[PDB]
């Protein structure tokens, strides 16, 4: 397999999307990316649910919905969250370990 | 063929999330435009696509995780890299308008729903797509 | 022994197989006339006869 | 400018005329024949005012 | 980085001859037989405009029937027919096939391929949606006519019980061998951004058109199937006495979800290339990069995954769909495709902008398609779509839409890349003549639709009475809309002049500051593509290999926050 | 490298057609033009019958229309000029092009008198460079 | 296994009785297409009369006619009275094979016009729109059928002239080290000293096109 790391001179920087530390492809990271866009749908619930009761309906449910919305979208939300995390942990070690951002 | 490989499981994730979710809400929620039930449709639709990504995640996964690091996969590779076979290629080809014209055949018969129409039709696409598969192999005359 | 067949690439056999179903060595599709072929040859060796054509005029 | 102006008098005078029409036929089918004259009005005036817009700031030149 | 000798004896490679040079006989059995994916590209594009002038003939029949509150020349039927073809024509004809020859062309030049993945399945794709469209409208020829239950054929009335001719048959099968060539194309464009790359060409290098072009082959792979599945099942029913799609069955319903679950990704389908076409031209004019690059690519896949979430807000005023779900979805596919806007602003922000024809049509693009997007976000809430679902307000959203993508930017594209195509450029004071007329007649024909359908006027009205209203305002649309019939004059002459007398490219990039790779090759391309491959390292390598005294500089400047990493030590040693 | 030059055969170019000495090769202008008009006065005879709706009438006469100023642009020969403009980035005729490619591979021709902070960004330590070009 | 004249099914002759798709046999079809297309021009003389079936006589007789002389035109067009033996491939001869073709769809319109009834009631076309697609396709028919096997011609002739010069593409697509893309070529004949090949002359045979025509 490939080095860890490949030459740069000073003065040097590069486009560095694709290089083996990044984010963009540990596999972590688009998994929760999808969880991020998935955590929106609770919000998207417990609108419903409050904006449903403030007019006088869905009365039977509306505790219900608001609760399955927020427990949803926290739940999305953090393990989204600690995924992205775990997938951008290899570059945050290459920024300590060298000067190098970009 | 790393990052190709990985971004399919942010549309598997979500479109299983929201299989769920319609499926859930679709059955269980109750307004006053529309009748409670589950919808088979969106259900069947939504948890096949998340298959179709699925699909195509787990495959090119699998098929990345014994493939060597190419050049093209690469930030600071050289371009005489791939220097060398890059593979085959047909130059040339009259069967694809064979087959376009088979198909056409088939489909005014199946339109009109004449019988001879629908058995030359399909008869017609097996052959060009025969001959279309055995045009780079067909014998030298032996003459 | 078992069968290999006389067009098939020689290899070495710790590099598993010259293909399978999920790689390959090649980006592309692998050729008709063998990869272990080297093109262009000899139009002697072809086997091409060009005619020489003469029609009444 | 040059035919840009030519081009926004001709127009205006086929408009016009189209109009004058539209209002005479009335509802029949040579309504469609005025709304057409009136669309060639508006195509020449459209046309007298693009001239105007390319010769504001040419990017080709004559050479 | 290594350095080559500067060897003995080199001259630049040969330059191919432009277009317009042609013998007899040079392109007859050619075309017939080509594998080759840029003349496949040149066919593609030239086969979608000659529909886009038939179809854009029925809607102006259609205009000339609404002048005035009788019928003047129409029938009931003949007027149903009409629209129905219109919008199959200009959606599955014209639409899809311009997509994927514009893909076909650039894609293989952008990524740094000499072919695409499968040469006979690229030709296959072509002569097959040829074949549907030839099909589709053979209906025409009949007695009866073409089919004439609008392009959406909704159920009961597209059973054989209520459509019985045999138009309605041809209707059917002309869209699933669209479909079939859709799926080709599909396969191909996928298969060779995975599999033929240019060494240093990483997925975060490609160009945006790529990545839209991923997207849509992705999305186009998963609704094709459904919507040949559910025609094929209507054929069924129609020939064999089936009924799945009975209405006692729930068949009417079934239809429309299967429906719409193909047909609202096809607009997506339709819309991400054009995008994309215009996220090319808008960084080269401005002489500045494509602002947030990676964020684009984000939004791009959250529109591919959105898109098949979002589908049933075409049936809220059936009364069988959960209102709040699908409004909450499409006002979350609001936003990524909203962000486009802020990229390209981003991308103009304080540029040196060169007003060439390309960047006036991507600028008339984005003024025209900004008003149909916010007209479609009312739409997407149900209280309003109660009152606008099937009145001429949605006929002017949706041509404000799809006018702003698969016109504007189609036409963009076409000027942007005819000097890449044939090696000749088009005259640009005839391209403002264009422009100038189709963005005047087509704000005079559809932006008083709004209020025409806000006041009442249902679409698929094929007469009136002159005590609706709706009188002057159909008026004033006709004449416009004849405008704007006659705005593609101008393109026609343009385009065929100048294929055989335009003025000749001498440089590789004739705009100047061509990002993307297809600008480090001549015009037009070789066979293969390419007679060599510069350093790929940006996302636009052509600019870095025309200007490096820029290369510096960029890198500089790419990034707002205070980044000192051009102080940074060595790294590595010595191996590459 | 070598290329044969052309040859005539009773008209016919071998450049405009290669086979033009094997077999009968464009059969010429005038007799075009006869079978044309003989069947634009077809076309036109075809009118005078028993029917009775002028549809047919349409259909034959747009047809006549497109025969007739398909051959009368076939007997005039219309020709246009080559446009002579410069557009945009684009450079006069006779210009010409580097190989952008070689000279980047090289350091040399376009790519020549790069400053050392350019050389740099682009990961050639100008040590080794500087004493191959510019020295 | 199958049926060619169920007689029985017919009866027998009856001079006041007929059939709607009542055609004759193929070999024939062409010559119902003639009477079928022919417009009502009769002359009327007098106490005489020509019927409008003469000009479908004359038609015929003159088709007749020119298809029992085209050795003789030919010689009289083509300036050429030699003594062969080798015959011509029909892409080196693109007058007759243009010719041959439009008068094969002049053929093939008046025998579908000859059955035009049973398209129409086969296919649903409008047999008035069948009358009059004979009538004007035997016009333009022709002529679009001349003009596209003409150019097909030159481009099959012209191909085969693209293998003699450059040799058969292999197919196979090989990268240079400077990035070039370039297909393999196998020459046909020898090569010149920079690899091109010295292009061969065309001899009237037929030119191999892929590799495993030459065996591999
Ligand atoms: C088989 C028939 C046959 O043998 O025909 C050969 C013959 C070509 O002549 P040839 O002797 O073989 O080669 C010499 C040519 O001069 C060599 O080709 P060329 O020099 O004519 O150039 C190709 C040709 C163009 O190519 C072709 O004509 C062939 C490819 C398209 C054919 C398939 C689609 C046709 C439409 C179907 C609709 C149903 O260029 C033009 O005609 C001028 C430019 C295009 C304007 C004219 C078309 C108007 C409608 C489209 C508007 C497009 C807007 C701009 C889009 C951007 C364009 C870059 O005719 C055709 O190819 C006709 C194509 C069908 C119409
Ligand atoms: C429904 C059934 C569809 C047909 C069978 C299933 C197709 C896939 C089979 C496995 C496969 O991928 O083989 C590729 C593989 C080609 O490999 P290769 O020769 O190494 O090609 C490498 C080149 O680079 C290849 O590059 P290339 O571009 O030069 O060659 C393109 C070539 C090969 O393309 C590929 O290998 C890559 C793409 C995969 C193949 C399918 C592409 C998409 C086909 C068209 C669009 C979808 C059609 C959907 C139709 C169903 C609708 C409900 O495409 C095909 O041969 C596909 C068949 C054409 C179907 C047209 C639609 C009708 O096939 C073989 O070698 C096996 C030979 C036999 C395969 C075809 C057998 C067809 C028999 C059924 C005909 C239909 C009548 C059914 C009647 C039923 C009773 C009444
Ligand atoms: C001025 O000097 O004029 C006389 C001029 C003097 O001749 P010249 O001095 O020898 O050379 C004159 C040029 O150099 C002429 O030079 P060129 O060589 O360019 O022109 C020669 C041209 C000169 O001739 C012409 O120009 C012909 C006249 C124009 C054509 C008329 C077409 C009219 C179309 C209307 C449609 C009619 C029917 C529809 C029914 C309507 C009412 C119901 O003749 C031909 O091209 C010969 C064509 C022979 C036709 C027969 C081919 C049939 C092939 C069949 C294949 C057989 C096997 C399969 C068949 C299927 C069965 C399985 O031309 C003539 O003498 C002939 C004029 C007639
Ligand atoms: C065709 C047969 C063929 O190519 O077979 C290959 C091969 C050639 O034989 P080979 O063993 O290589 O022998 C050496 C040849 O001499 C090799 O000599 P070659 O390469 O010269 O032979 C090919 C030759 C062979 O060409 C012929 O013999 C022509 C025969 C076809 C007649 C025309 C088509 C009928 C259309 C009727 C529509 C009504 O074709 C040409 O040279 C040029 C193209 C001819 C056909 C162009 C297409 C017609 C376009 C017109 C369409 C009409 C549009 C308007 C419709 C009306 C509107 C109202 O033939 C077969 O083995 C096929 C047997 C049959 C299956
Ligand atoms: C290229 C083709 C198309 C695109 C793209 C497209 C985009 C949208 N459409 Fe659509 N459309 C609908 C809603 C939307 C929405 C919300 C968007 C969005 O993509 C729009 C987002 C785009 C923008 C350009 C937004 C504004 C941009 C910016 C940058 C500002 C930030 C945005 C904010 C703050 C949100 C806006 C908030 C405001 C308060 C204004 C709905 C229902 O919500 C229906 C069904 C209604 C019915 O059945 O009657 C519909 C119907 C159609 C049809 C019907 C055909 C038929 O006969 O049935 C077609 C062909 C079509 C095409 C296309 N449509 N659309
Ligand atoms: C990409 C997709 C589409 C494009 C582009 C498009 C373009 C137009 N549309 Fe549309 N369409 C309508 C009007 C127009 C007009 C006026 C244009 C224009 O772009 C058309 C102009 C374009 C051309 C390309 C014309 C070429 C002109 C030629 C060939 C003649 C020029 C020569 C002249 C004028 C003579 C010269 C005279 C001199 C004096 C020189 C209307 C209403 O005015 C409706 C609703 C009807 C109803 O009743 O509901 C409609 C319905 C639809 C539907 C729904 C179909 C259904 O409900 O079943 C779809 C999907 C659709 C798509 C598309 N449509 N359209
Ligand atoms: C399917 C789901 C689709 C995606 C939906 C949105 C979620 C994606 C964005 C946030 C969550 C992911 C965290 C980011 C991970 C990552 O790539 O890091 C940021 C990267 C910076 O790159 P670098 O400095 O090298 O460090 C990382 C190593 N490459 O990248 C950057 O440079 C970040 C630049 C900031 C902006 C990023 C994205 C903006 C999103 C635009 C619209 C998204 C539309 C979604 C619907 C609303
Ligand atoms: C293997 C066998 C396949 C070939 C069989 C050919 C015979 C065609 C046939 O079956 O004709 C009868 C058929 C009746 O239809 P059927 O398929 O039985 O289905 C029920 C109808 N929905 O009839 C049809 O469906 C339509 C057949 C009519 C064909 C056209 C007739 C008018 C024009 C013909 C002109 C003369 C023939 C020219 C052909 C040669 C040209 C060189
Ligand atoms: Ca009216
Ligand atoms: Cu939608």
């Amino acid at each position: 397999p490939a080095p860890e790391r490949m030459h740069y001179i000073k003065g040097y920087v590069p486009v560095a999307y694709s290089s083996p530390h990044s984010s963009l492809e540990r596999s972590a990271t688009w998994l929760g990316m999808g969880f991020l866009l998935t955590a929106l749908a609770g919000v998207g619930a417990v609108l419903f649910a409050v904006g449903a009761n403030s007019v006088g309906q869905q009365q039977e449910h509306w505790v219900l919905y608001s609760i399955i919305g927020v427990v949803f979208a926290v739940v999305c939300t953090v393990l989204g969250t600690v995924l992205i995390i775990k997938g951008r942990a290899p570059y945050n070690r290459y920024v300590k370990e060298t000067g190098r951002t970009q | 063929m790393k990052s190709s490989a990985k971004l399919m499981y942010g549309p598997t994730v979500f479109m299983a999330a929201m299989a769920v979710i319609y499926i859930f809400a679709t059955m269980h929620v109750s307004d006053g435009g529309s009748v409670k039930g589950v919808e088979w449709v969106g259900s069947v639709a939504l948890v096949l696509s998340a298959g179709l990504t699925l699909m195509l995640g787990v495959y090119l996964h699998f098929t990345e995780v014994r493939v060597d690091v190419l050049p093209e996969d690469w930030e600071e590779a050289e371009v005489a890299d791939k220097a060398g076979t890059l593979g085959f290629f047909s130059p040339s080809s009259i069967w694809p308008a064979a087959m376009s014209g088979a198909v056409g055949f088939l489909a005014f018969g199946v339109v009109y729903f004449h019988y001879w129409m629908i058995a030359v039709g399909l008869m017609l696409l097996i052959f060009t797509i025969t001959k279309l598969n055995l045009q780079y192999g067909v014998p030298k005359e032996k003459h | 022994k078992h069968f290999v067949d006389p067009a098939w690439p020689e290899h070495n056999p710790a590099d598993g197989h010259v293909v399978t179903e999920l790689i390959s060595k090649v980006a592309g599709a692998s050729s008709p006339w063998g990869d272990d072929k080297e093109f262009p040859v000899s139009a002697e060796e072809t086997g091409y006869v060009h005619p020489y054509t003469r029609i009444n005029r | 400018m040059g035919k840009s102006f030519a081009l926004l008098v001709l127009g205006a005078i086929i408009l016009a005329g189209g109009v004058w029409y539209t209002i005479e036929v009335g509802y029949s089918v040579m309504a469609i024949v005025a709304a057409l004259i009136m669309a060639a009005g508006g195509g020449i005036i459209t046309w007298g005012l693009a001239v105007a817009a390319d010769v504001n700031s040419p990017t080709s030149h004559k050479i | 980085t290594a350095v080559a000798p500067r060897v003995d004896g080199h001259v630049a490679p040969q330059r191919p001859e432009p277009t317009g040079h042609a013998r007899k006989g040079s392109k007859a059995w050619l075309m017939m037989t080509t594998t080759d994916h840029k003349q496949l590209g040149i066919m593609y594009i030239i086969m979608s405009f000659s529909f886009f002038f038939l179809g854009g003939l029925m809607a102006l029949l259609i205009r000339a029937e609404l002048f005035t509150p009788g019928l003047q020349f129409l029938s009931n039927e003949q007027f149903n027919q009409l629209f129905t073809m219109h919008g199959t024509v200009m959606l599955l004809l014209y639409g899809t096939p311009i997509v994927w020859g514009f893909a076909n062309y650039v894609l293989p030049l952008q990524i740094g391929a000499p072919d695409v993945a499968f040469p006979r399945l690229n030709a296959f794709g072509f002569w097959i949606t040829t074949v549907g469209g030839v099909a589709m409208l053979t209906g025409f020829l009949t007695p009866g006519g073409a089919a004439d239950f609008g392009w959406t054929m909704y159920s009961p009335l597209s059973d054989a019980i209520h459509s019985p001719g045999l138009g309605s048959d041809m209707w059917i099968v002309g869209v699933g061998a669209t479909g079939i060539g859709s799926v080709a194309s599909a396969i191909n464009m996928l298969t060779t951004i995975l599999c033929l790359r240019a060494p240093g060409m990483t997925m975060f290098r490609m160009p945006i058109f790529t990545w839209n072009i991923f997207v849509v082959s992705v999305l186009a792979l998963l609704i094709f199937p459904l919507l040949l599945a559910a025609a094929l099942g209507v054929l069924y029913d129609r020939k064999l006495g089936g009924h799945l799609y009975d209405p006692a069955n729930g068949g009417s319903l079934l239809w429309q979800h299967l429906f719409w679950f193909f047909g609202h990704p096809e607009v997506y389908v339709l819309a991400l290339p054009f995008f994309g076409i215009v996220s090319e031209i808008i960084p080269v004019f401005s002489r500045k990069p494509m602002f947030g690059y990676v964020g684009l690519i984000f939004a791009t896949l959250s529109i591919g995954a959105l898109s098949m979430a979002v589908w049933a807000h075409h049936m809220f005023v059936t009364g069988a769909v959960l209102l709040p779900f699908f409004s909450f979805m499409t006002f979350l596919i609001s936003v990524p495709t909203g962000v486009k806007f802020f990229n390209w602003v981003g991308t103009m922000w304080k540029g040196h902008i060169t007003w060439e024809t390309p960047m006036i049509w991507s600028v008339g693009f984005m003024a025209t398609f900004l008003f149909g997007g916010l007209t479609g976000i009312m739409l997407a809430s149900p209280p309003l779509d109660f009152h606008l679902a099937d009145s001429y307000f949605l006929i002017a959203h949706f041509h404000y839409t799809l006018f702003g993508t698969v016109v504007f930017a189609s036409c963009a594209g076409v000027y942007f890349w005819f000097p890449k195509m044939t090696g000749r450029m088009m005259d640009e004071r005839l391209g403002k003549i264009h422009f100038w007329l189709t963005f005047v007649g087509f704000h005079g024909t559809f932006l008083i639709q709004h209020w025409v359908g806000n006041m009442g006027m249902p679409r698929r009205y094929a007469d009136y009475l002159d005590s609706d209203g709706f009188t002057i305002y159909n008026q004033i649309s006709t004449v416009f809309s004849f405008l704007l019939g006659l705005s593609v004059i101008p393109f026609i002459w343009n385009v065929f002049k100048s294929w055989r007398y335009g003025e000749l490219v001498t440089v590789d990039d004739p705009w100047g500051y061509g990002n993307s790779l297809e600008w480090a090759t001549s015009c037009p391309p070789p066979r293969h593509n390419f007679a060599s491959l510069p350093r790929i390292r940006s996302e636009r390598p052509a600019f870095e290999l025309h200007y490096p005294h820029m290369i510096e500089r960029m890198r500089a400047e790419a990034h707002t926050g205070h980044h000192d990493d051009i102080n940074a030590p060595e790294l590595g040693t010595a191996p590459a | 490298s070598h290329t044969i030059e052309p040859e005539i055969y009773r008209g016919v170019s071998t450049l405009d057609e290669p086979s033009a000495a094997w077999g009968w090769h464009g059969l010429k202008r005038n007799t075009i033009q006869l079978a044309g008009w003989i069947s634009v006065l077809f076309m036109l005879g075809y009118n005078f019958g028993n029917h009775k709706g002028h549809v047919e009438t349409i259909w034959l006469l747009v047809i006549t229309a497109l025969l007739v100023i398909g051959l009368l642009i076939h007997l005039f020969e219309p020709k246009l000029s080559q446009v002579r403009t410069i557009t945009s980035r684009n450079k006069p005729v006779g210009h010409v092009e580097p190989d952008w490619t070689y000279d980047q591979a090289t350091l040399t021709g376009t790519w020549g008198n790069l400053t050392d902070s350019q050389l740099r960004s682009v990961n050639i330590e100008p040590s080794r460079v500087a004493h191959l070009r510019a020295a | 296994v199958t049926t060619i004249n169920a007689i029985w099914n017919l009866g027998p002759y009856n001079p006041s009785q007929v059939s709607a798709g009542s055609q004759p046999d193929v070999y024939m079809l062409w010559t119902d297409g003639a009477a079928r297309v022919m417009p009502a021009w009769e002359l009327y003389l007098g106490n005489y009369t020509i019927p409008a079936v003469f000009w479908v006589a004359v038609m015929l007789g003159i088709l007749v006619v020119l298809l029992v002389t085209y050795p003789f035109i030919e010689r009289k067009f083509t300036g050429d009275d030699a003594h062969h033996n080798l015959l011509q491939r029909p892409r080196d001869v693109p007058v007759r094979t243009s010719l041959g073709v439009m008068a094969l769809v002049f053929y093939i319109l008046l025998t579908v016009s000859g059955g035009n009834d049973v398209y129409a009631m086969q296919f649903h076309v409008s047999l008035n729109a069948m009358t009059w697609i004979g009538r004007i396709g035997l016009i333009v028919g022709p002529a679009i059928a001349y003009f596209i096997t003409y150019r097909l011609c030159i481009g099959l002739q012209r191909s085969d002239r693209e293998v003699l010069e450059h040799g058969i593409e292999t197919g196979i697509i090989k990268q240079m080290p400077n990035g070039a893309f370039i297909e393999v070529h196998q020459p046909l004949g020898p090569v010149d000293d920079h690899g091109h090949p010295i292009p061969l002359p065309y001899a009237g045979a037929a030119v191999p096109k892929q590799m495993n025509q030459l065996g591999y």
